[PDB]
């Protein structure tokens, strides 16, 4: 619907707001999985001994 | 106090004038650019004189 030079502004503003997304969801798997690998450990241990 | 609006519907505008008016090397234009007018689909249009 737009020209190039108006485009631009959309583009950039949608850029930022699902840039922000996926940090926030990268972020949280890597606590989760740190998390899950604690327990993982647990259990390792339980097995053995 | 009366400025008169016509319905345009089922329909094709007068897109020459402003299609036509592209080798033009400035476009005066702000809420679309004039050249995807031609290339677009409306619900409806309102013209007000």
């Amino acid at each position: 619907r737009l020209d190039p030079p108006e485009a631009e502004v959309q583009i950039d503003r949608l850029i930022t707001g699902r840039l922000q997304s996926l940090q926030t969801y990268v972020t949280q798997q890597l606590i989760r999985a740190a998390e899950i690998r604690a327990s993982a450990n647990l259990a390792a241990t339980k097995m053995s001994e | 106090y009366a400025w008169n609006r016509k319905r345009i519907s089922n329909c094709v505008a007068d897109y020459s004038v402003l299609y036509n008016s592209a080798s033009f090397s400035t476009f005066k234009c702000y809420g679309v650019s004039p050249t995807k007018l031609n290339d677009l689909c409306f619900t409806n249009v309102y013209a007000d004189s």
